[PDB]
């Protein structure tokens, strides 16, 4: 009968795949290609030229990430899609190797990040409408997924349709305002750090420190210790006095194979503990010129929003995407943000000589589950609908008119 | 029917005149500078269009203005199959207008795809050398586009046989 | 992939790591997924009634009736036995197992599980075969609307049996793409002696056919395959019917993959063009 | 060929000192930049940055040394070289839209401002306010007006437009000029009176001059022909159209040739003879003018293009 | 809605000639008829038709000389002929009108096309 | 964005060229009093340097600051030669030799902030800032050579040395002229 | 076994042969059918030591560089080898590829009694015979006629290869089904009125237009009025 | 200044280091080959010039690179720039000792002995730099010390099977030699407890012998002024 539509969140670090009407994603994959290297010997002089079916050789995901002779890309970089050619390579693997669905008869729902520029809104309509064949497609606001996935997952009387959505995949963090379900476009700032620059920090300061990680495994061993190893410290320049002086307890050893003799290596595991995951805090470790912490660019978006909202916004701060997972996170974002906003009323008593005193402001971080698939499960959960058949863009009309119907955006 | 020779020949001289482009800012908005033959506002600022053919299909169509020329070319779609590969070229092409500094990124209505150069363009490039990119597009398109028909014959034939082998 | 693979990875995913988890014994974690295949088909995975040890598998094939006419019952059980369940309500076939007697031989149980649509469609094949290899043929014609304006007609004869695909093209570059492909399918032959005659006859039903009410557009194509004696034998069916089956899959498959070709050599071409232009800078 | 690149970008206009010591150039930016011949090479020692966008007419007044610049932000300014520093004086040009070409009269008295706007701005000193005041040629102007040339009575100026017709109107200012004595080309001249109308029709006309006599005037225009008109014939019109791109610039250096220069990037010569009222290709790019010797009898003349940079001819 | 408010806006000469084989003359006796000032369509459309007659009738070694015997007048006119024919193409046309363009073009040079792309009054 | 500042700005105390006097807990002869307080602005510098280092923006408040930034620079300068060394009695005596030397400055070409400070004019202004810059040397030195050294080895430890390629904000006491 | 050796034999011998001289007969008992089907198997499938894929292309510069001295189509060992060979489907290709280029891969070298125009020549010697006329398939041969069809179109008046086209599709007319498909014969016929037309006087522009006066008398289906 | 500049502008791209998308292996190639030659065709006093240039940055950017760089093609080419560097001036030399670079070539040989020809490099490279004696951080020692030590003898007497040359044995012992030159005191040094704790060691000691006999001293490659 009625087919389930496809929903697919092309994330800079995992790609997500399944129907609509399921309560997980039936893969969880990275977003990476392995094509097949040995045409280096030619390519020396440009850039390396296909013929017969040899585009066909490439992998994807699991398969792809530890062949021995080809060579992994990564299409996907600041959340947009970098190479085209690779990414619709990807694409063909994804709908017909993992998902197993005809394109003609399935509507796709497939996810963006709300910095991308619209001709890549084109490219990938485009591609989706026209080298294949898809009957409808929807490019949908993936903050706003992720807010709707807290909505239908928490518990009843507490589910208020406004939020202030904080989403740190793997590329870029956005911070995005909602009330009453309407996104305020106009006030969303986002911050130019994410798990990838926490990782790189990570498999710089290994690299000062703990030289003997082989070069292969650097990214390997960076990413396995902060998934692992590292939390949200509670004060940077106390941190290093307590790992100094109480160095036994607060080192760690970490033992890793190696991928090419299977000789075991170690190291031990120190300030990247705490380091890595402060960048969100002082983004001027990672990045040269972006400055304010999370806890700032946070109050700053909401003190932008509307008077009304301001006081509903602080209470449901939902945090998604797996790069907010480390622990003690949302407990330290929450006391930076307690600590701007009483002082803001604080200093309006004080311009009021007292005659007033102003209600709290209740600040609250909220954290779920599905936060390593949030945004997917809200969209499978959208596409269950029968409104999102109503929403979707049509293929009729990108018969009427041309790739253009993308160009629009929520801002 | 006519040779190849003439017809770049008479192209060429008819192009070399048309870009005498000058700077000259508007009439109709208060100091906006903007090409003539583009926004069209005032008519005694365009010349005559001008047009070359070799046949009744290759076409080249020449709209001059004081401060622009625009330059719409055709080329013979021969074949069906040559009809979207020609598109699938031109549209990779015109995808990329922002370093094609003289493209436009959507064609004349009936030509397959159009230039437009700016005083600007023939002050900064090399006047000469965008006549001769001109030329040297034209020259090429029908090789290129055969050796696509080529390239996808072969691709099918080696894809029949990986299928066909395995019973 | 040049091929389609036969094996539906989500039933080979999840059942995997469920009897895993039944070896290893720690857990009866819930399952509940539903998803689509290729030709319609509509997968649904499920404990029945709530019971978490058991697991029960769905295949919901639209064109099941009228195809059963041609077996696709006996084989299933002959193949399955005590795994075939009553069917759940809404679905044609369904397939039970259980994490407290499942066998050691994992591997072999979740593999013939993935197979569940090549395990339908194969009776047709099968039975018509066997009736080429022992040389009955006035037999009727076995109609199959695989998809519901695109229908499979399996025909024996003395000789022969033959598979006609019709199909239909969306786009026009699909019909003109699809004409070249089924071309070089015509002459395949030519670089594969043994392979079987492939005949495309376009807008028209071929003229055996012709006594049917097979359609007529722009947007049909009709594919004959002729499978000899060195295909349908005992030796060779099994194969030959995981082959034929998935081809009108194979072709749309490829039609996508050679316009995204182009795509690739278009952008290299155009760089080569840029190149020049750099020179008048 | 003298030359000297001062830019790679087009040089927009330039206009000469009184002794050709120093040359005034658009860099094609907002700014005026003069360069004094430092021995053999050129070196910057002034640049006169007030306008607010492109200038795009510069010209230097021989005897009080006053540079006058106007521009795509329809202003312009009179510079006067106060102590060391050039200082601008307010020009009310009242136009709403682009100038494109300012000449100072051989007086110096006045100077006229052509614009987009369809009008020839007329400017004269407002010595109460301390700033330029306007009177607008306007009538006939159907199109933006490219250049102008001042007979040198000062009364008298011609002036070319985009509706390819080349004209002369007087524009005697009866507040600061004495009424000017009869010419050929008439007894009447009361402010904006139309005294000459072009026989063309087709090409826009890029450069407009008056012989040193007053007697004559030239034009050049996008037909790839020049033409002169000889008041002494009672205004009849010789015509030469030629193979080549079409003429920017033009100028008479005698009574009886001109210089001229195109698209073709190199000056070409042009004689004319008072008997058969025919111009003749003598032969051989944004601009041309005199360096020494004048209209009457020049023995230098100098060229500046889009192309860039500055050349020198005897 | 305030923003969307639009406001503030011879043949039978010709002929003659070309049956007597006075081909030389048959072009000028083409050429002295221009319909320039012509307020109609129709007759420019006849006059392009009949000088059209004339370029493909001529043979093609002989169209040097025919070029050469007009005046810089006839040859801007034979210019502003042959880029209108270009407009109206067809199987032989095109292929003699490529010709007569380089020779018109070596005898009148870039400036004669010039004055086809400048001329006000469309022939 | 806000790296850690100097606490210590007593109004009482004394500046040269646009450094403070502040007093030092040290044996060491010079001309800034005789510090008491536990804490120090040597010791406010040898607090902070591991976390400062990671800061790449640098607001001067006053005087002191300029003055402890100038600590951290030698400190991540102290550091290249003591990682070299077998022995914390080795250090010791090293680190005595080091800091003695005719280190640039204000003003003085080669120092690395010519911008943000300015030379002192006269001989009573730069022997006494000469007199006290060496004594911070002097100081800061011997402080790391009691913390660096692992006590159960005197292997100069991997946690301190690990910072020695993170000069602070790129810039070198050393002086990018040599 | 020396993939560096064979490269450089293969090369040398298309660098030898590049002028076209005539051999001692006692060449061919090995420059003969033999290595003619060795040199196709190289191009069809290659070897394994050609991890940079390049005896394929030295291999079809090779094969040209030997039939360029050979007189006719008849006795051709390399044509000989072609009609034998089970299935020449690269071969094909490769030589279109080529041929749409229009280059001579052969010419090497600036010496200035050049032979003919290597893969002309090597055309016209494969149609010389319905044997080999079979070498292309279906949509190759489609493929051909286009190409060629373009080429003497837009060659102008004079040049000595038009001819060399005109007698390839003279050599394709007369040896294939040509007349009984007709993919391009509109086309074809409107080229044909004009070269035949053509008021041009050099030696070579005679010779064209007798090649197709050759043509159009053996097949009156050329030169008829247009549909 | 153009190399330099460029060289670390990719160092540094953090995203194409770690997570590849573009095609850069080319690009690196002809930069990496052309620098090689300027460091050895040009005046050395301006190759000097712009290596010291601002404390050494354009040699330590290029040194860290190295760390991070793994392509085996790459890596061989910095080695080579690695030792024209290195001949220039003892300026170089003790900045390149006191770098990164010595831990990771010993890292590298430790674990990759596949690749002879930059295992051969790696061995003439970190001799050059250990040639002039310089202190090392002694955080270099954990890796530099006993193991590998000891993984230099069995090379040294018992080769590997893809040495045909013989020429890692005559580099080992010249590496031996280079890093006890800097070594102290006598006890303690992580070289002589390799020698006593090697199962007996005697190709070592017999080549060793013959180097005394002509009283040469292969460590004093470079002509650097204090010997
Ligand atoms: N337990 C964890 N703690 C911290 N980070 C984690 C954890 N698990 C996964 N991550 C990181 O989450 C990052 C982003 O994953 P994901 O949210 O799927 O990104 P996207 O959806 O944008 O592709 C990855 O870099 C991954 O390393």
């Amino acid at each position: 009968g009625r087919l389930p539509a496809c929903v697919v969140d092309c994330g800079t670090g995992y790609t997500k795949l399944g129907y609509a009407g399921n309560t997980e994603p039936q893969f969880i994959i990275p977003s990476c290609i392995a094509i097949k290297e040995s045409a280096k010997v030619g390519d020396q002089a440009q850039r390396r030229v296909m013929k017969g079916v040899d585009d066909l050789d490439f992998f994807i995901g699991d398969e792809a990430i530890e062949k021995p002779t080809y060579a992994t890309k990564w299409p996907i970089r600041h959340g947009i899609v970098e190479d085209w050619d690779l990414m619709e390579r990807f694409m063909e693997q994804v709908i017909f190797k993992y998902l197993r669905a005809e394109p003609e008869d399935h509507y796709f729902l497939l996810t963006e990040p709300p910095l991308n520029t619209p001709e890549n809104r084109e490219y990938t309509a485009e591609i989706m409408f026209e080298s294949f064949n898809v009957p409808g497609l929807y490019i949908a606001v993936q903050a706003v997924l992720a807010l709707a996935a807290s909505w239908t997952s928490r518990q009843v009387g507490e589910r208020t349709l406004t939020g202030t959505v904080i989403d740190s995949g793997d590329g870029v963090t956005h911070v995005i305002p909602v009330a009453e379900g309407y996104v305020i476009g106009s006030c969303i700032k986002h911050i130019p750090i994410a798990g990838r620059d926490i990782t790189y920090f990570i498999q710089q300061l290994l690299r000062d420190r703990e030289v003997g990680i082989p070069p292969e495994q650097s990214l390997e061993t960076a990413k396995a210790v902060k998934e692992r190893y590292s939390y949200v410290c509670p004060d940077l320049v106390k941190e290093f006095n307590k790992y100094d002086t109480d160095g036994s307890k607060w080192i760690k050893q970490y033992t890793g194979i190696n991928a090419i003799s299977k000789k075991e290596f170690s190291i031990d595991v120190g300030y990247e503990r705490f380091l890595g995951p402060e960048i969100f805090f002082h983004p001027e470790f990672a990045n040269p010129d972006f400055t304010q912490p999370i806890s700032e660019v946070v109050d700053e978006v909401i003190q932008n929003c509307p008077i009304d909202v301001r006081r509903p916004l602080y209470k449901n701060i939902v945090l998604s995407g797996g790069s907010t997972m480390f622990r003690d996170f949302g407990r330290r974002l929450q006391r930076d943000l307690k600590r701007t906003v009483d002082a803001r009323l604080k200093l309006s008593e004080e311009l009021s000589g007292g005659r007033l005193k102003p209600k709290p402001i209740d600040v609250q971080v909220i954290t779920h589950h599905m936060q390593r698939y949030a945004v997917w499960f809200g969209g499978s959960m959208l596409a269950s609908t029968p409104e999102f058949y109503q929403v979707c863009h049509t293929k009729k009309d990108y018969e009427e008119i041309g790739p253009s119907i993308c160009r629009h955006n929520p801002v | 029917t006519a040779t190849l020779r003439p017809y770049l020949s008479a192209v060429r001289a008819t192009l070399q005149a048309a870009l005498c482009l000058e700077n000259f800012s508007s009439q109709v908005v208060e100091r906006h500078n903007k090409p003539e033959v583009e926004v069209r506002s005032s008519k005694e600022l365009l010349l005559q269009p001008v047009t070359i053919s070799r046949n009744e299909k290759e076409k080249v169509l020449i709209e001059g203005s004081i401060n622009s020329v625009r330059v719409s070319i055709a080329v013979k779609q021969a074949d069906e199959i040559e009809k979207i590969l020609c598109h699938k070229f031109m549209r990779f092409m015109m995808m990329r207008a922002e370093n094609f500094f003289i493209l436009r990124r959507k064609p004349v209505e009936g030509y397959d795809i159009s230039f437009l150069i700016t005083n600007f363009h023939t002050e900064q490039m090399y006047k000469h050398k965008l006549v001769d990119f001109v030329i040297h597009f034209m020259e090429e398109i029908d090789k290129e586009i055969s050796e696509m028909k080529l390239s996808v014959n072969a691709r099918a034939r080696i894809v029949a046989e990986e299928f066909l082998k395995n019973f | 992939m040049i091929l389609l693979e036969v094996n539906n990875r989500i039933i080979e995913e999840t059942l995997a790591l469920k009897f895993e988890n039944a070896a290893a014994g720690n857990k009866p974690e819930a399952v509940e997924v539903t998803f689509a295949d290729f030709d319609g088909v509509l997968y649904h995975i499920s404990n029945p009634n709530g019971d978490k040890t058991k697991v029960m598998v769905s295949i919901s094939l639209k064109f099941y009736k009228e195809l059963q006419a041609h077996g696709a019952d006996e084989l299933l059980k002959r193949v399955y036995g005590s795994y075939l369940v009553n069917p759940e309500s809404g679905y044609n076939v369904s397939l039970l197992y259980d994490l407290e007697n499942l066998p050691a031989s994992k591997d072999s149980i979740v593999h013939q599980a993935g197979m569940l649509k090549r395990n339908c469609f194969a009776s047709v094949f099968e039975k018509y075969f066997q009736f080429q290899e022992e040389g009955k043929e006035g037999e009727n014609r076995a109609v199959i609307h695989y998809r519901d304006d695109e229908t499979m007609y399996v025909e024996s004869k003395k000789d022969r049996v033959t598979v006609v695909f019709s199909t239909v093209f969306k786009d026009d570059d699909d019909v003109v793409i699809g004409k070249v492909f089924m071309q070089e399918f015509k002459e395949g032959r030519r670089a594969s002696h043994t392979a079987p005659q492939v005949l495309f006859s376009h807008r028209e039903p071929p003229l055996e056919l012709k006594d049917t009410d097979a359609a007529v557009g722009d947007n049909i194509g009709y594919i004959t395959f002729v499978l000899f004696p060195r295909h349908t034998n005992a030796s060779a069916r099994d194969n030959t019917i995981n082959l034929i089956h998935t081809f009108r899959d194979y072709l749309h498959y490829h039609i996508k993959c050679s316009k995204a070709y182009i795509h690739t050599r278009m952008r290299a071409k155009t760089s080569d063009f840029l190149k020049v232009l750099n020179r008048a800078r | 060929m003298a030359y000297h690149s001062f830019l790679v970008e087009p040089i927009s206009c330039h206009a000469w000192n009184k002794d050709r010591t120093q040359i005034a150039i658009c860099p094609n930016n907002h700014e005026v930049h003069i360069y004094e011949k430092s021995g053999n090479k050129w070196v910057q020692v002034h640049e006169l940055k007030e306008h607010n966008g492109q200038v795009t007419g510069i010209d230097w007044a021989p005897d009080s040394n006053r540079i006058v610049t106007c521009g795509t932000d329809r202003n312009a300014y009179v510079w006067t070289l106060k102590g060391r520093t050039w200082k601008p004086t307010l020009v009310i040009l009242r136009i709403n839209r682009a100038a494109r070409c300012v000449r100072w009269a051989p007086n110096e008295k006045k100077f006229a401002v052509g614009s987009g706007s369809r009008v020839i701005s007329i400017c004269y000193f407002e010595q109460e306010n301390d700033w330029w005041v306007c009177k607008h040629i306007k009538k006939p102007i159907r199109s933006t007006v490219l250049s102008l040339d001042w007979h040198p009575n000062s009364v008298l100026l011609a002036a070319g437009s985009c509706d390819f017709k080349c004209r002369i109107f007087s524009a005697y200012i009866k507040e600061v000029e004495e009424r000017p004595a009869p010419t050929p080309w008439g007894s009447k001249m009361p402010f904006g009176e139309l005294m000459f109308e072009s026989s063309s029709s087709c090409g826009w006309v890029h450069g407009v001059c008056f012989s040193a006599n007053g007697s004559r005037v030239a034009w050049v225009s996008h037909d790839s022909t020049v033409c002169l008109a000889d008041a002494d014939k009672k205004m009849a019109v010789a015509t030469l159209a030629s193979e080549t791109l079409p003429l920017l610039a033009v100028t008479f250096i005698t009574e009886s040739s001109l210089v001229a220069a195109g698209h073709d990037c190199f000056p070409v010569l042009f004689t004319y003879d008072s008997a058969a009222g025919k111009l003749s290709f003598g032969g051989r790019v944004s601009q041309i003018s005199v360096l020494s010797g004048g209209k009457a009898k020049c023995s230098q003349f100098c060229t500046t293009g889009m192309d860039g940079g500055m050349s020198i001819w005897d | 809605r305030f923003r969307k408010v639009d406001v503030g806006e011879d043949e039978g000469e010709v002929d003659s000639c070309l049956r007597q084989g006075n081909m030389t003359a048959a072009l000028q006796a083409a050429l002295k008829n221009p319909p320039i000032n012509t307020k109609s369509q129709a007759v420019k459309d006849r006059a392009g038709s009949i000088v059209l007659k004339v370029l493909i009738s001529f043979k093609a070694n002989d169209i040097e000389k025919a070029v050469q015997s007009l005046d810089k007048n006839g040859v801007d006119l034979l210019m502003k002929y042959i880029y209108k024919g270009f407009e109206s193409p067809s199987d032989n046309s095109s292929a003699v009108l490529l010709q007569w363009h380089e020779k018109a073009l070596a005898a009148g040079g870039v400036g004669s096309i010039v004055r086809v792309l400048t001329a006000r009054k469309t022939v | 964005m806000p790296a850690y500042h100097s606490s210590l700005m007593d109004p009482d105390t004394k500046l040269i060229g646009n450094m403070a006097l502040l007093p030092i807990r040290s044996q060491f002869k010079g001309p800034a009093p005789r510090e008491t307080k536990d804490t120090d602005i040597v010791d406010e510098a040898i607090y902070y340097f591991k976390a400062n280092v990671f800061f790449k923006n640098y607001e001067i408040k006053n005087e002191a600051d300029r003055t402890l930034i100038y600590i951290t620079l030698y400190i991540s300068e102290c550091l290249k030669k003591l990682q070299k060394c077998n022995s914390k009695s080795q250090g010791e005596k090293e680190m005595y030799t080091l800091g003695i030397t005719n280190f640039p400055i204000p003003g003085e070409p080669g120092f690395p902030l010519n911008a943000i400070y300015a030379k002192p004019a006269n001989k009573q202004e730069d022997e006494v800032m000469r007199a006290y810059l060496q004594q911070l040397r002097q100081e800061t030195g011997l402080r790391l050579c009691e913390k660096v050294f692992d006590p159960q080895n005197d292997k100069p430890s991997k946690w301190w040395t690990c910072f020695v390629k993170r000069q602070f904000m790129n810039k070198s006491l050393s002086g990018p002229g040599q | 076994q020396d993939h560096q050796k064979l490269c450089y034999s293969a090369l040398i011998l298309a660098m030898v042969f590049s002028m076209g001289e005539a051999v001692p007969y006692a060449h061919y008992e090995h420059l003969g059918t033999p290595f003619a089907q060795f040199l196709l198997n190289i191009v069809e499938d290659g070897l394994p030591l050609d991890t940079t894929e390049q005896l394929p292309d030295l291999c079809v510069n090779l094969l040209l560089a030997l039939n360029l001295h050979l007189p006719a189509a008849d006795q051709n060992v390399i044509m000989a080898a072609l009609s034998k060979h089970a299935n020449v489907k690269i071969f094909s290709e490769k030589l279109l590829l080529l041929l749409n280029r229009g280059d001579d891969p052969v010419r090497i070298f600036k010496h200035e009694p050049q032979p003919p125009h290597s893969v002309l020549k090597f055309l016209q010697d494969v149609f010389g015979s319905p044997a080999t006329a079979a070498i292309f398939y279906h949509t190759d041969m489609m493929a051909l006629i286009d190409i060629t069809v373009r080429h003497i179109a837009d060659l102008s008046p004079g040049d000595k290869l038009r001819m060399e086209y005109l007698s390839l599709m003279h050599a394709i007319v007369r040896t294939t089904p040509y007349l009984q498909h007709r993919h391009r014969l509109p086309d074809l016929q409107a080229i044909l009125r004009r070269i035949l037309n053509e008021e041009e006087t050099s030696p070579q522009c005679q010779m064209d237009r007798m090649i197709v006066r050759e043509m159009c008398k053996e097949f009156l289906v050329l030169g008829e009025a247009p549909s | 200044e153009v190399i330099f500049a460029d060289l670390a502008r990719r160092k540094d791209d953090a995203q194409q280091r770690s997570w590849a998308l573009y095609e850069d292996e080319g690009v690196i190639r002809c930069y990496l080959e052309e620098l090689l030659h300027i460091l050895t065709d040009a005046d050395p006093e301006v190759c000097k010039k712009m290596c010291k240039r601002n404390e050494f940055e354009s040699v330590l950017a290029l040194v860290a690179y190295y760390q991070m760089e793994h392509r085996a093609s790459l890596r061989l080419l910095l080695l080579k720039c690695f030792g024209a560097m290195c001949s220039l001036d003892a300026a170089i030399i003790s900045t390149l000792v006191s770098s990164v670079l010595p831990v990771e070539l010993a890292r590298d040989m430790q674990t990759d002995t596949q690749d002879h020809q930059k295992l051969c490099y790696s061995a003439l490279i970190l001799a050059m730099v250990f040639s002039m004696g310089e202190a090392v951080p002694y955080a270099h020692y954990e890796h530099l010390g006993t193991p590998f030590a000891q993984f230099l003898l069995n090379i040294v007497e018992d080769g590997l099977p893809l040495d045909t040359t013989e020429q890692l044995p005559d580099l080992c012992v010249n590496l031996l030699l280079a890093l006890n030159l800097h070594l102290p005191a006598a006890d303690q040094n992580v070289i002589m407890a390799a020698l006593s704790k090697h199962a007996n060691v005697k190709i070592f000691s017999e080549k060793l012998l013959l180097l005394l006999n002509r009283g040469d001293d292969p460590v004093r490659i470079f002509k650097h002024e204090p010997q």
